[PDB]
RNA sequence: AGGGCUACACACGUGCUACAAUGGCGCAUACAAAGAGAAGCGACCUCGCGAGAGCAAGCGGACCUCAUAAAGUGCGUCGUAGUCCGGAUUGGAGUCUGCAACUCGACUCCAUGAAGUCGGAAUCGCUAGUAAUCGUGGAUCAGAAUGCCACGGUGAAUACGU
């Protein structure tokens, strides 16, 4: 299903380092937090517009094979029912089915 | 009576002047101010014409007269003869006394009302202020079961007319609405 | 309630409306394709029409609009009768 | 007096006494009688006059439904009024603050739809 | 002069005239033909921001990250 | 891009919190396990009613830290009164995470403060570290758990009989 709401994606994870890293942190000391009456910059949202394409409130995850868009697991990559999967086959290694 | 006393000394010989007016009852002079005050009929109980009661108390200290549904006909219903609304014809030089914050510095209370325009006063020169809400007196306690609008405020000119009107009402002072 | 930015509030996309008109005063409304906004002094008197979603509600701003969110002196949604019923309807 | 000049209540100790008293909860009625040198583990009854007739004025800084309750009453009148989408919800007298609605609203409306009619 | 109703009239002689001679009258703009905002100045303080946190002495130039404190 | 996913009148399935005096209220006081953490978790410091704030060690994890278990105990306290429970709602101020908290967030806080006084008919789970209850920790997670998953305290009634 939809190979472009994954690929939505992959354009602001490029963009998220690409563009924004050095505009990004900019935020806390010169806009938030940190610049309260220090000139405060009162022009800072029109600026990181564009930016809210990349910023990270606006990316999230998705699987890295299969793409589902739920239940992702970051150590892995993949999410639920197709992490399961691979570990049935012994594809990670160390990873036992579970007995306690 | 010292808006009334502003009105002798200082206000006769403005106006008329500069009306060019000929004798002291030819000129402006602020008549009689009158109020109505209309309830959502009395109530099966007469609730509602208690409001009447407290209300009228809040800028004048007696009684109602208190005028009736003379005919009763369309949707308000009944009764053709059972109290309706609160009428005060005030006392005279007391009357212009109360004048002095009575559609004066009543301005605090004012969220705008129909009244009070000097276009729209009637083409004979009487006009009704309809308030909403009551002038305060100094005393303890604002819990007075309110009821929350009240009061058209008639005041009553010599004046038939337009130019007799805007004398008044206007820039006699207090000023209308802006 | 809720409370709001701890740095500025102004939202400029609404702004970048505005700075053209606002010193130009009286005529069509801005159309407003952003209702994130605070509402403050800048703005009184203009006639912001306020995206519901898929058309502008005119607000003109006055002294009650120096307080709050843009959005929140304005629908979104056609909350119906009480109850869900009416057989009328007002697009 | 004895009792908060403005209102009335009665008895029990002082601590509890002036959400009784009214207007004033937990947290102030701690630090009102507090700053007064007023106590906690006392009966309101046994109080010398120099604790109460304090207690009188010390209470005059805090709330009063008269004009008080009717004025944050009138900052919602206003908002009911002002035409806004949290006023109107609040004319229409749902939940409108936190909640939404599947079925949630007794706490604000009270009842369900009732009876026979 | 009917001299047994209307119990007070007057008592104060009438003070109000500014907002300083008991109550308030202020500005030429006394003709009130407005509500009330309930929520204009101090939060709207002549400015735009709308509560940054609690004062700092030091307030840099750019940017920061906060869980690294460096 | 903005709305919507989140509406609300109403009915239904699940979990929550309580209706109290074994108790609730204050202080003092005791002993957990298991975990997670580099663009993260983050002490001590100094401010702040509080959330938090800011400064910054440290951590690379049986080292530092998240992180102080809590109920329980000990003494005071309330005295059955919809209260001193419960605290939903609701006003205002406040913190915060973040392009952005208005539709539609989380959290502090102050004030106020409802229903609930053991719940028809019907109806579910349960035999032992189980049931009941107290709290802990994490995955999803920018933020946002009442739920999910696991963790440990205190720790029971009883099954005669088919």
């Amino acid at each position: 299903a939809k190979q472009s709401m994954k690929a939505r994606e992959v354009k602001r994870v490029a963009l998220a380092d690409k563009y924004f890293a050095k505009r990004a942190e900019l935020k806390a000391i010169i806009s938030d937090v940190n610049a309260s009456d220090e000139d405060r910059w009162n022009a800072v949202l029109k600026l990181q517009t564009l930016p809210r394409d990349s910023s990270p409130s606006r990316q999230r995850n998705r699987c890295r094979q299969t793409g589902r868009p739920h239940g992702f697991l970051r150590k892995f990559g993949l999410s639920r029912i197709k992490v399961r999967e691979a570990a049935m086959r012994g594809e990670i290694p160390g990873l036992k089915k579970a007995s306690w | 009576a010292k808006l009334h006393d502003y009105y002798k000394d200082e206000v006769v010989k403005k106006l008329m002047t500069e009306f060019n007016y000929n004798s002291v009852m030819q000129v402006p002079r602020v008549e009689k101010i009158t109020l109505n005050m209309g309830v959502g009929e009395a109530i099966a109980d007469k609730k509602l014409l208690d409001n009447a009661a407290a209300d009228l108390a809040a800028i004048s200290g007696q009684k109602p007269l208190i005028t009736k549904a003379r005919k009763s006909v369309a949707g308000f219903k009944i009764r053709q003869g059972y109290p309706i609304g609160c009428k005060v014809t005030l006392r005279g030089e007391r009357m212009w006394e109360f004048f002095e914050r009575l559609i004066t510095i009543a301005v605090p209370r004012i969220r705008d009302f129909r009244g009070l325009s000097a276009k729209s006063f009637d083409g004979r020169g009487n006009y009704s202020m309809g308030v909403r809400e009551q002038i305060i007196f100094p005393e303890i306690d604002y819990d007075k079961v309110d009821r929350v609008r009240g009061l058209d405020i008639t005041i009553t000119t010599t004046a038939k007319s337009d130019e007799e009107g805007r004398a008044l009402l206007a820039a006699f002072d207090f000023p209308f609405r802006k | 309630p809720r409370s709001l930015k701890k740095g500025p509030f102004i939202d400029l996309h609404l702004l970048k409306k505005v700075e053209k008109a606002v010193e130009s005063g009286d005529k069509k409304p801005l159309r407003t394709w952003s209702r994130r906004s605070t509402i403050f002094p800048n703005m009184i008197g203009l006639t912001i029409a306020v995206h519901n979603g898929r058309q502008h509600v005119p607000v003109f701003v006055t002294d009650e609009m120096v307080g709050h969110k843009l959005g929140e002196f304005a629908p979104t949604r056609t909350y119906r009768g009480h109850a869900a019923d009416k057989k009328a309807k007002k697009k | 007096a004895r009792i908060a000049g403005i209102n009335i209540p009665d008895h029990k100790h002082a601590v509890i006494a002036l959400t009784s008293i009214y207007g004033v909860g937990k947290t102030r009625s701690k630090a009102i009688l507090a700053a007064a040198g007023i106590a906690e583990d006392v009966k309101i009854s046994e109080l010398s006059e120099g604790q109460i007739d304090t207690l009188r004025d010390e209470v005059a800084k805090f709330v009063v439904e008269g004009d008080l309750r009717r004025e944050i009453s009138m900052s919602i009148k206003r908002l009911m009024d002002l035409g806004c989408y949290r006023g109107l919800r609040h004319r229409r007298g749902l939940p409108v603050r936190g909640q939404r609605t599947k079925t949630n609203a007794r706490t604000r409306k009270g009842p369900r739809k009732p009876i026979k009619k | 002069m009917k001299k047994d109703i209307h119990p007070k009239y007057e008592e104060i002689t009438a003070s109000c005239s500014c907002g300083n001679v008991m109550k308030i009258r202020s500005t030429v703009g006394h003709d009130l033909n407005l509500d009330v905002c309930s929520k204009c100045h101090p939060f709207f303080t002549g400015k735009q921001r709308d509560v940054a946190t609690g004062g700092r002495v030091d307030r840099f130039n750019k940017r920061f990250n906060i869980p690294g404190s460096k």
